């Protein structure tokens, strides 16, 4: 099979250099094949960056010129995208893609921030039902984070179905996050139910266990 | 640079329906050599882009027939003849016959389904957020369509919209709904200073779910 | 086994 694998910084500073790596899988990229890079905006706006044919021949997209430079490493089978001077546009999902040339297969994408702010660790917050049905509803809020992304799970991810995981909200340079969780009531609280965040920035891995409410008065 | 231009913006197509997608660019993507460099491209919710069509009318390998494009020039239309509930997500048309190569703005595929009402739950601040000296009210509403929904937060039935966060999942392919989570954050001594705290949602006579501080 | 466009 052929993937690739996009990997670097997430957060970047203004003025300061973006380094992406992509590694490939399956197949040498001395072989054959154009290979891309690509960023979606937020928003949804797609670009073409620009790419290193198998022979080691670069093609840009004519408005990154002056500022970008894809190279590659034949002996680890990787290639790289190089952007110096980056702004807080430069803020996107990058992907690597390959294709002969037009990129026809996508890896799975990568986000950088380029940003002034500065890291922060979430707090993790459970959220158990009010005491007043077949189905409870329970939630998980992060609050006070940055960057993006965080990595939210119930069970380890055991838990799958009927969670809802709402897109992250910036404010005053800190992220909010909410996830919900619908499970029929023969599973909690007979069974424990754990809400998962993984903030890589940080370093931050916490969990927090949905304890039912004590009696209303 | 080549200008893409897709429409509708957005397009809501019942299950089983037909669906069909216009593509416009700004000059001819008939090359020299004789072919058509017109592609299309999938995203689903959370996913990366995957080919779907290229050389105008050609389908990338695991596409099924369901889909066929079609056109010519500087007008390119995609079909998608059955629709499926996995099938919403954004498709893009983009170009590869001028250089630099240029994307489509995107056209979101959404599924029609009959409307339906949130299912609506309520949290009061967490302990462990209260004894740290923040205080959060969360309301969920839950598997509602259309997308568009209101939700007013009400403090001892004064309405406020001051420190209110809300986001809206996509769309899911499992029951075609959608979900959306609203975060009123107040000063732990704002949150002690007051009663019942209710939110409301009305959409496209609310569904209100309520607490009262003095009974928890 | 990509076929080959303009640009290859
Ligand atoms: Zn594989
Ligand atoms: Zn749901
Ligand atoms: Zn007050």
């Amino acid at each position: 099979d052929v993937q690739l694998q996009e990997s670097g910084p997430g957060l970047v500073k203004p003025s300061q250099s973006l380094s992406l790596t992509c590694t490939v899988t399956g197949y040498l990229i001395t072989t054959d094949y154009a290979w891309n890079w690509i960023r979606q905006f937020p928003g949804n706006k797609l670009e073409w960056m620009g790419y290193i044919s198998y022979s080691g021949f670069t093609s840009y997209n004519p408005s990154l010129k002056s500022q970008i430079s894809i190279t590659r490493d034949t002996s680890k089978n990787q290639f790289f995208l190089q952007l110096n001077s980056v702004t807080t546009e430069d803020t996107a999902t990058y992907y690597c893609a390959f294709g002969n040339y037009l990129p026809a297969y996508w890896g799975q994408g990568t986000l950088v921030t380029v940003s002034a702010a500065k890291t922060t660790a979430p707090s993790v917050y459970p959220l158990a039902p009010v005491c007043g049905g077949s189905s409870v509803t329970l939630g998980c809020l992060v609050k006070g984070y940055f960057p993006e992304p965080v990595t939210l799970t119930w069970n380890s991810g055991s838990l799958s179905s009927g969670v809802h995981t709402f897109p992250a909200v910036l404010q005053s340079d800190l992220y909010t996050l909410s996830s919900s969780v619908t499970v029929t009531s023969s599973t909690w609280p007979s069974q424990s139910i754990t809400c998962n965040v993984a903030h890589p920035a940080s370093s931050t891995k916490v969990d927090k266990k949905i304890e039912p409410r004590g009696p209303t008065i | 640079d080549v200008v893409m231009t897709q429409t509708p913006l957005s397009l809501s197509v019942t299950l089983g329906q037909p669906a069909s997608i216009s593509c416009k660019s700004s000059q001819s993507l008939l090359d020299s050599d004789g072919k058509t460099y017109l592609n299309w491209l999938l995203q689903r919710p959370g996913q990366s882009p995957k080919r779907l069509i290229y050389l105008v009318s050609k389908l990338a390998s695991g596409v099924p027939d369901r889909f066929t494009g079609s056109g010519s020039g500087t007008d390119f239309t995609l079909k998608i003849n059955r629709v499926e509930a996995e099938d919403l997500g954004i498709y893009y048309c983009w170009q590869g016959t001028h250089f630099p190569w240029t994307f489509g703005g995107g056209t979101k595929l959404e599924i029609k389904r009959a409307d339906a009402a949130p299912t609506v739950s309520i949290f009061p601040p967490s302990s462990e957020q209260l004894t740290s000296g923040g205080a959060s009210v969360v309301c969920f509403l839950n598997n509602f369509y259309p997308k568009d929904i209101n939700v007013k937060w009400k403090i001892d039935g004064s309405e406020r919209q001051n420190g209110v966060l809300n986001s809206w999942t996509d769309q899911d392919s499992k029951d075609s709904t959608y979900s959306m989570s609203s975060t009123l954050t107040l000063t732990k001594d704002e949150y002690e200073r007051h009663n019942s705290y209710t939110c409301e949602a009305t959409h496209k006579s609310p569904i209100v779910k309520s607490f009262n501080r003095n009974e928890c | 086994l990509l076929e080959l466009d303009k640009w290859a």
